């Protein structure tokens, strides 16, 4: 509800340490691909940054509703970029719960 | 094995086949059967129906 | 065994570091890609090097 946004600009993106930054699957895109990042180039980026439940994972996605996309993050449908997802179960857990 | 799921190992096994050019080497478990001949009948040479 | 991360550069037409310098998979290409994980196998507390 309250998610973070920071603007990127004014330097150079390398898209590759990205996989050495964080463990996940996929770096799911939609307007463009993963292996065609570092060769074209953008006015600036975005990142937005924030917990979910994995239930709602599949909420992060152009044109969809729900609890997440409806009430705490929406996106547009004309949007270009990645969506990257992890487990946290190793930062984010505790036994007596997380409030 | 303290790593997150993405760093995991993966033993990856990649079969590559290629098509019927030659005559076919292997072929998968199906019984033949003894050839006809100036009839219309389904045929199923090396794979391929009609 | 290659890494988690790099298991969906085994593609036709995909590029990174696997794809460039270790693997490369044809554009045509028939055939299956079969993965596993085996992190009970082929790693280490001390570091499978
Ligand atoms: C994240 O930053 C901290 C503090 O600089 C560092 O100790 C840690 O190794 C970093 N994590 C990764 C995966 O680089």
């Amino acid at each position: 509800y309250a998610w973070n946004r920071k603007r990127i600009s004014n330097c150079v993106a390398d898209y590759s340490v990205i996989y050495n930054f964080a463990p996940f699957f996929a770096f799911k895109c939609y307007g463009v691909s993963p292996t065609k990042l570092n060769d074209l180039c953008f006015t600036n980026v975005y990142a937005d940054s924030f917990v979910i439940r994995g239930n709602e994972v599949s909420q992060i996605a152009p044109g969809q509703t729900g609890n997440i996309a409806d009430y705490n993050y929406k996106l547009p449908d004309d949007f270009t970029g990645c969506v990257i997802a992890w487990n946290s179960n190793k930062l984010d857990s505790k036994p007596s719960g997380n409030y | 094995p303290t790593y997150g799921v993405g760093h995991q190992p993966y033993r990856v096994v990649v079969l590559s086949f290629e098509l019927l050019h030659a005559p076919a080497t292997v072929c998968g478990p199906k019984k033949s059967t003894n050839l006809v001949k100036n009839k219309c009948v389904n045929f199923n040479f090396n794979g391929l129906t009609g």
